[PDB]
């Protein structure tokens, strides 16, 4: 509830670090495709270089 | 490259914003650009999960975020043409979103 800059500024400055998907909207283990995802991209980056 | 997460996005679009633009005109213009920063930020940090949310990898940037605060301002300004703290039901909430 603000109604200046500064109380919106503030606000978002405290926000908690953990951002959980659930924070979008998506489901919070989206994070888990996602990691799979780039640990495939990294075997595959990896394999081409031969 | 940006930092990942939405309260970075957040923190880089309110300095991005000059404070004349966000201060001036009916008090409830902040709370607007805050929701709009809000919204950009969420499909935006939606945007790296690309299978699960925006199907393909689109290109919402700084330039759409621009054209949005042209909208809200411009539509601010006309529906409340003075410097009052227009009341929450007078705000154009149908032209926003139709336009957005």
């Amino acid at each position: 509830d603000g109604i200046r800059r500064e109380e919106f500024v503030q606000w978002v400055e405290l926000l908690p670090d953990t951002q959980t998907p659930s924070w979008l909207g998506l489901p919070n283990n989206a994070e888990r495709v996602l990691l799979t995802t780039q640990g495939v991209d990294m075997i595959s980056k990896m394999l081409k270089m031969q | 490259e940006p930092p990942p997460g939405v309260k970075a996005n957040m923190l880089r679009t309110f300095s991005s914003i000059p404070v004349s633009r966000i201060c001036k005109s009916p008090n409830e213009r902040a709370r607007l650009y805050f929701l709009l920063a809000w919204f950009h930020a969420i499909i935006q940090e939606r945007l790296r999960y690309a299978p699960l949310g925006w199907s393909k990898k689109y290109e919402f940037g700084e330039s759409d975020l621009r054209s949005a605060c042209d909208t809200v301002d411009t539509w601010l300004d006309d529906t409340a043409k003075g410097r009052q703290n227009i009341s929450p039901d007078k705000i154009p909430w149908s032209a926003l979103k139709t336009l957005m």
